[PDB]
DNA sequence: GGCTTTCGTCAACCCTTTGCTTATCTTCCCT
DNA sequence: AGCAATTTAAATAGGGAAGATAAGCAAAGGGTTGACGAAAGCC
């Protein structure tokens, strides 16, 4: 009598952010908005691979994409819109019955501090990866539907409470608990200093002569939609012994750390899906962590 | 000293790809020895050989399976029967763009040789197929052998048809040194004692099985003799190349 | 049509793997009203694919 | 006495997934 | 109102780093294409 997952289960991306374009101003005049162009050049060096103490210093050369702030701009923009869109558990591929019953078994979700902790991502500058290491202050200004809101210290590891996250967090939860949408433009203005050098996203190429190939939108420096959203659903604190928020994945896997925070442990999100779908009843951060799967999205079936 | 005329770019569709039982596709060099005694009967100007290449040529179907013809209730006595579809036999069909050089002996102008072989051309078929457009013939002759040559690159671009001969038999040959065979002829088994239900009444009739020949594909310009590409009614009740079998 | 040359060839040609062929079922849709050989062989007998080389016109 | 219509009769597979060829070009020379 | 000069040489070499991964679903239908033989009304 078990509620077997379909094997056509899939959840759509509901936290949908753009490429976050950068761009650089001055801590003074945030309007003098000039773009960041990817620059390439090639570098010389040694090679220094664990297991090759032969090619030490025979010399490497090496073709790399760099991007840096001007040496009259201080400050590097990142522009970007991340999009929560409700309507979270009508699975667009999946089925309407095992669909239903996980959306009546998480109706009670708290969708408060799950808003928070994305609003917070955005706001604390997560989705600035590199770009935050190094920095006098960064401001977040974020526009939410006429409603201008200014962030400018918050330590990231933690979910601090402040007035204005709770404020945003407000109608994205209300998003993501019915219908509708609601657009945050989000400019990140991060003190970098003068002449800088700012980490955009990188692409895989495989076989290229550049070494490190950075994304560029008409040859500017951006990141990746994808970086950027990893950044937005990094909210993850309630695996087992969980010390810093980890990316939510189905697996709670990390691929840099080669270590998956939630296989092996029945708290992978599979198992609290069966469970929800059979009567075993979820605990909050549990609920939290399914109802923050099913907004990342995802095909859970097979 | 040879005259031929040459008929470059033959679109022809609707032709019978069915060459043989085991031989589906181009029509063999009987049809195009056919079509050349065709006018030797039609226009009187008599033919020796013809050597054909073809510039496109498509069966129509997919690469495994020739689409077949969707038959029209025509035999008599089987309506009733009339209302659903009709039984298909295996007719592939095709289309082809061809170029045609006929060897022909002619003691007139050019301008009326032209205009006759228009004029069969404009009521010929080839293979089954309708003619559906053709360039207008032009006269080349080959007084000597770089004459023969110019009429051979006259037909460009085509690929003309060069007989290699029969080794063992079709199918293994065809395996091993992979060309392609084709109806260079036929084979008579018996004697045909009912006339009534023919053409002729007179004309002496056999059952035939087709013999055939292992040929291969080359451009008119890479065949070096003219000769081994112009296929012409043997006397073996067969089709055969001037040039013999090509090497 | 030498009844030898289809059932051999269709033989052979699946035997050596002879693959520039087209395949037809020769009786229609129920063959045992033509030949034994159609009755029997229903996946069609092998005949030998003739078509040539094509010209290409952009040269 | 054929003759033309319609109904009954007799069956049973092992398939495979592009090349075939592959285009018609300047030396002497003197006017 | 066209005239704008000639030769001469364009660098040898050393390097182009590896380590990770490259999803799992579920679909992929049949509908016509039958000729001889045998009852059986019908000119």
């Amino acid at each position: 009598t078990k509620l077997k997952a379909p094997a056509v289960l899939a959840y759509s991306r509901k936290i949908n952010p753009t490429n976050a374009l950068m761009f650089a101003v001055n801590w003074s005049d945030r309007d003098n908005t000039t773009a960041v162009m990817v620059g390439t050049k090639t570098v010389a060096g040694t090679q220094s691979v664990r297991g090759n103490p032969n090619d030490a210093d025979k010399g490497n050369i090496q073709t790399v994409n760099f991007a840096n702030l001007p040496h009259n701009k201080n400050t590097l923009l990142v522009k970007y819109n991340v999009k929560f869109v409700g309507d979270v558990f009508k699975a667009e591929l999946g089925g309407g019955e095992y669909s239903n019953t996980l959306q009546t078994a998480l109706e009670n979700t708290d969708f408060g501090t799950l808003a928070y902790r994305y609003v917070y991502n955005i706001a604390a500058g997560r989705t600035l990866w590199r770009n935050r290491v190094g920095a006098e202050s960064i401001e977040t200004v974020i526009t939410v539907n006429d409603q201008t809101f200014t962030f400018s210290d918050l330590l990231v590891n933690e979910f601090d409470e402040d007035v204005d996250v709770a404020e945003i967090a407000d109608m994205v939860a209300g998003v993501l608990s019915g219908e509708g949408f609601v657009t945050l433009k989000v400019e990140h203005y991060m003190l970098l200093g003068e002449g800088s050098e700012v980490f955009p996203s990188q692409e895989f190429v495989e076989n290229s002569k550049l070494s490190k190939q950075l994304f560029d939108l008409n040859g500017q420096a951006a990141m990746h939609d994808q970086k950027i959203g990893n950044a937005i659903r990094t909210i993850d604190t309630w695996y087992e012994d969980a010390t810093t928020p980890i990316a939510v994945e189905p697996y709670g896997s990390v691929v840099r750390n080669g270590v998956a925070y939630r296989a092996g442990n029945k708290t992978d999100l599979f198992t609290l899906m069966d469970g929800a779908v059979n009567g075993k009843s979820l605990t909050e951060e549990d609920q939290m962590f399914v109802t923050a799967n099913l907004i990342r999205g995802g095909v859970f079936g097979g | 000293m040879r005259k031929f005329i040459i008929v470059k770019n033959v679109k022809v569709d609707g032709i019978n790809a069915k060459s043989s039982d085991i031989t589906v596709g181009m029509p063999p060099a009987t049809t195009f020895c056919g079509l050349g005694e065709t006018m030797s009967i039609k226009t009187g100007i008599v033919v020796k050989a013809v050597s054909y290449g073809s510039v496109k040529f498509e069966v129509r179907g997919s690469r495994f399976n020739t689409s077949v013809t969707k038959f029209a209730w025509q035999d008599r006595g089987n309506g009733g029967k009339a209302n659903n579809n009709s039984p298909i036999q295996p007719k592939p069909l095709a289309d082809g763009v061809f170029t045609l050089c006929f060897e022909v002996e002619w003691e007139d102008c050019a301008e009326v040789l032209v205009d006759k072989v228009t004029n069969f051309i404009n009521t010929a078929r080839i293979a089954g197929g309708t003619i559906a457009s053709f360039n207008k013939p032009f006269v080349k002759v080959a007084k000597d052998a770089e004459e023969l040559a110019s009429v051979k690159n006259a037909m460009m671009p085509c690929y003309v048809v060069v007989d290699c001969g029969v080794e063992v038999n079709i199918f293994e040959d065809a395996v091993n040194r992979k060309l392609q065979p084709m109806v260079n002829g036929y084979k008579k088994l018996e004697k045909i004692v009912d006339n009534k239900h023919m053409r002729d009444k007179f004309t002496p009739a056999y059952l035939a099985t087709p013999t055939y020949t292992m040929i291969g594909y080359k451009m008119v310009s890479n065949v070096d003799n003219f000769d081994q590409a112009l296929w012409q009614y043997g006397e073996n009740t067969k089709v055969k190349t001037i040039g013999g079998i090509y090497n | 049509g030498n009844a030898h040359n289809l059932i051999s060839g269709t033989e052979y040609l699946w035997e050596h793997k002879y693959y520039n062929t087209f395949t037809q079922k020769l009786g229609g849709s129920n063959p045992q009203n033509c030949t034994h050989a159609c009755n029997k062989m229903r996946g069609g007998f092998k005949q030998f694919n003739c078509t040539p080389p094509q010209v290409e016109d952009n040269y």
